[PDB]
């Protein structure tokens, strides 16, 4: 506060690292500085203090290109850390690290701003008990339920409808829990950012003429590493505002969490720090800790983060994914083979995992049903192998029933999302948690042993299954009646 | 220049493998912190800000475009190299060329298994899209049977 | 009334000045420059603009002042039709196909004339009688001279008589 | 380096071996099933041989 | 020095000259040895940061111009048979015909131990050869 508007001069420029000399003393670390001299630059230049070299000189990292930057160039402190607009006015808008609307859709008109760097919640602010986050998706709610304040590792690249699942989650969290979402693109392709923005505008999750339910904060690849290491923190600050002031269950999407680590590693390398094993920055654990620890469920609200994880060189023991997995509370794996089979969302139930899959957290019936489904799916894989070796007719009576029930389960785990109504043309379904538990429990016992297998394909709940079965029966009866006439 | 005037351009870099070496030489000779494989910490930023300049402008800016075709050389089919991984993580797909296919007679030796186009059918003509829709399935089934 | 682009920003719907500019071009390649210029000015072409461009292509002497190898008016107009149909979502009307048919008959390409005639019959609900008669006359003129197809195609060639160069 | 490429080549060779053995398994299963027909037609020729 | 003699024979004498170099890798090795004492940070593997440019400057001088022609044959040493080593890898682009020898072929009694699946020639085209 006492260093608001303090004057300094540029003392050294080596690439993206700029040293600023202050006659009155360097401001506190992580302080944002503005280069008043825009002589020939096409964009404003802002520096972030990262280190103190002496009582008067301080090293900084530039957020934009340092071209046309001379020594002794005047620099003015902003009075604190980087400030980002937070509020309900940021919904449906695209921001950058500095919290500037890059969508060219008029002024933001925010009423308050918050610093990018905020201490994580204290031990006294932690939630009293773990709670499930009903996403409205049968597969997630049943096999790998999400927890409020938890981190979910979303595996599987493009081609498996990853964006569709993200949009469905954004819609469902607002529909059921009434909480907003914040999407952070860290080191993302600019083309893919445009595609995601267009898709969101098309699905009405970002209504220009109405009310939006998502905030976009994009740090693109072409930007220097100083911005890709802070865009995630800016998005997290935006989410924290909703979590605390409004007390909501917010969502925070990171695409990807590996890009964040890469940007931090590059920034550390520029400063000249000795890289650790493999070559990541020595503060790799601390960098991820200062970010993930801020994502938790407090007594006011919660922030559940769905982070897309990338495994470099397909090495699961690499320090980056290895350190990341220490903070993940769940894992949603997307496979192309499942998608090619006509199952959407393309989720591999036996490859996913979750820590709240315990009776101490979820209801005992939920845990029993989930374990039974997993066991039946595993037995179905074994029986599929057996029949592929010997044949279907070699299976015993129990094995045949298990195969039929497992096929119904596999067909029953698919679901149409409301976000895809325009394209698929069929109404989406939002299945309640208890409804899914009851439906799967009934199916496992064998109550629905007469319903045709295809009645479970792309339906929500058990009532939808009955309606589809009745419609199929009526269609078959009409076709048979018409055939008898001719 | 042509992109910002409603025209289309095609840029070919033969090849980014040597530009990385030149940049590494420049950085090392100027005493900058080396990184993996002695490359500086700005190699990824260099290649990203190079390739990110190839775009498809919206109709409100003339509708021009720049198509980038960076070329990269792999040693002993090692796609785990620092530069190769960085370029792969930036571009929208890849066209992998296999040495065995080239010597076997297949020319161009495009390895359809390891090749990918993240754009997909959106970059195909109506007729080409219609043919490819079935050609891809037929080829996949043929590979599985073989 | 007002139109918006993919991002929801209003565009310019006053294409009249650009049509007048197109009508002033002498070589039809210059007409392409006007389309690019109006695209940059946030004034997307309308169906009238494409019709004016087709008229300029039909009525222009050549693509440029200097001759261009393998230049074809039919190819340029078909490319423009494909652009407006696929990348702009504008359905060509009878006038566009009329210009294409007029170019086909004027150039003596009586087979592309047949294709355009079929296209107009299937879509335009009828091809002008004059154009069909002119195309048939060109076909008969070619038939009488015996130049239905290139000469080298009608020559018999065995298994070893095919020179692949 | 060389040792890295050595392991890469070794893994590729093992993958080739696995593919060949899988093809062998398929071929053997084809004859197992193809000459599985004997089971229906056996256990009746040798009656007075007993 | 040898290339200067060859260049003189090419230009002033206008003759067709042969240039045999054995081994071209030692030039890179000598530069790497001296690089450490010149205050240059080593590059990957441990060669000098100017490995590419130093070799390129010498290689571009070994060429046939409009005055005369030089048929250059260079022997390249691959340390520990690691063909991916930066020094051997940087020389492939500076050649019109690469002959890659393999130790496995030699151990089988086949001489010259040429691996035909790894060699390449620029004139391997129907337009140049029959």
């Amino acid at each position: 506060a006492d260093h608001k508007g303090r004057v300094g001069h540029v003392s050294q420029v080596i690439g993206a690292v700029v040293d600023v000399h202050f006659a009155d003393g360097v401001p506190p670390v992580l302080t944002a500085l503005d280069v008043v001299d825009k002589l020939g630059r096409d964009e404003p230049l802002t520096l972030e203090i990262v280190q103190h070299l002496d009582a008067h000189t301080g090293r900084c990292i530039a957020m934009q290109t340092t071209d046309l930057l001379k020594l002794k160039a005047k620099v003015v402190s902003t009075g604190g850390n980087i400030s980002v607009p937070v509020g309900r006015e940021t919904l449906g808008r695209i921001f950058n690290v500095l919290g500037d609307a890059i969508d060219q859709r008029g002024p933001v008109g925010e009423k308050l701003r918050m610093p990018i760097h905020a201490v994580a919640p204290k031990l006294a602010d932690q939630a009293a008990e773990d709670a499930v986050l009903t996403t409205g998706i049968k597969v997630i709610d049943l096999i790998l339920p999400y927890c409020k304040g938890g981190k979910i590792g979303l595996f599987g690249g493009a081609g498996v409808g990853k964006t569709v699942i993200i949009m469905e989650l954004i819609n469902n969290v607002a529909k059921g829990h009434g909480g907003f979402s914040v999407f952070a693109g860290v080191g993302e392709r600019t083309r893919e950012g445009t595609d995601l923005y267009l898709e969101m505008m098309q699905s009405k999750v970002i209504d220009l003429k109405g009310e939006s339910k998502c905030v976009l904060v994009y740090g693109q690849m072409n930007e220097p590493p100083g911005a890709r290491a802070r865009v995630a923190q800016s998005a997290l600050t935006m989410a924290e505002y909703f979590r605390d002031v409004e007390g909501q269950d917010v969502l925070l999407f990171i695409d990807n969490i590996f890009r964040f680590t890469q940007a931090n590693s590059e920034v550390s390398a520029l400063l000249g720090r000795i890289p650790a094993a493999v070559g990541y920055q020595p503060t790799l654990a601390e960098d991820l800790g200062q970010l993930q620890e801020r994502i938790t469920s407090t007594t006011k609200g919660s922030i559940t983060s769905v982070q897309a994880v990338y495994v470099p060189a397909d090495d699961i023991t690499d320090p980056a994914p290895a350190t990341t997995f220490s903070h993940l509370d769940a894992t949603t794996v997307l496979d192309r083979a499942v998608a090619e089979s006509g199952i959407y969302p393309a989720v591999n139930p036996l490859e996913c995992a979750s820590r709240i899959m315990d009776p101490d957290v979820i209801s005992v019936d939920h845990y029993n049903v989930a374990q039974d489904v997993v066991q039946m799916l595993t037995k179905y894989r074994e029986l599929q192998d057996i029949i592929a070796v010997l044949g279907i007719d070699e299976l015993s009576e129990e094995d045949k029933l298990i195969v039929d029930r497992a096929r119904k389960l596999v067909k029953f785990l698919s679901q149409p999302f409301q976000v895809a109504e325009v394209f698929t043309g069929m109404t989406g379904h939002y299945v309640q948690l208890d409804d899914t538990i009851d439906s799967f429990s009934g199916l496992l016992m064998g109550t629905y042993d007469q319903v045709p297998e295809m009645a479970f394909y792309m339906v929500g709940g058990i009532n939808s299954v009955l309606e589809k079965a009745k419609k199929m029966a009526e269609e078959a009866a009409e076709l048979e009646k018409m055939r008898r006439a001719r | 220049y042509f992109m910002n005037r409603g025209r289309h351009c095609l840029c070919v870099y033969d090849d980014l493998s040597k530009q990385a070496v030149a940049y590494r030489q420049i950085s090392l000779l100027l005493r900058r912190p080396p990184g993996r494989e002695a490359y500086p910490g700005d190699v990824f930023y260099l290649h990203s800000r190079l390739l990110e300049r190839a775009a498809m402008l919206s109709p409100g800016k003339g509708g021009g475009s720049v198509t980038a075709l960076p070329i990269v050389e792999t040693l002993s089919n090692d796609v785990t190299a620092y530069i190769v991984t960085n370029v792969i993580s930036i571009t929208d797909g890849q066209i992998y060329l296999d040495t065995k296919l080239f010597t076997g007679g297949q020319r161009p030796a495009v390895n359809i298994g390891l090749s990918v186009s993240r754009v997909g059918s959106s970059a195909q003509n109506a007729a080409m899209k219609g043919v490819a829709g079935k050609l891809k399935g037929i080829l996949a089934e043929y590979r599985k049977l073989a | 009334a007002k139109k918006y682009d993919l991002f929801g920003y209003e565009v310019d719907t006053n294409t009249a000045p650009w049509i007048e500019k197109i009508k002033k071009c002498k070589y039809y390649d210059e007409a392409g420059e006007v389309l690019v210029n109006m695209n940059v000015s946030n004034c997307p072409p309308d169906i009238a603009t494409y019709n004016a461009t087709l008229q300029c292509i039909y009525q222009s002497p050549s693509k440029q002042s200097t001759p261009v190898d393998n230049e074809s008016k039919f190819c340029a107009m078909m490319d423009l039709l494909e652009e407006m149909q696929h990348r702009n979502r504008l359905k060509p009307n009878e006038e566009s196909w009329t210009w294409v048919m007029k170019e086909c008959v004027k150039s003596g390409q009586f087979r592309l004339g047949y294709c355009i005639q079929q296209v107009m019959e299937t879509e335009c609900k009828g091809c002008p009688a004059d154009l069909v008669k002119a195309n048939e006359a060109n076909a008969q003129k070619a038939k009488t001279e015996g130049k239905e197809h290139p000469g080298h195609l009608s020559q018999q060639a065995g298994l070893f008589d095919v020179k692949v160069e | 380096s060389g040792k890295l490429r050595l392991y890469k080549e070794k893994l590729e060779g093992y993958n080739r071996f696995y593919s060949i053995v899988k093809t062998i398994k398929m071929v053997t299963l084809a004859k197992y099933r193809a000459a599985q027909g004997r089971i229906r037609t056996r256990d009746f020729s040798l009656r007075y041989t007993e």
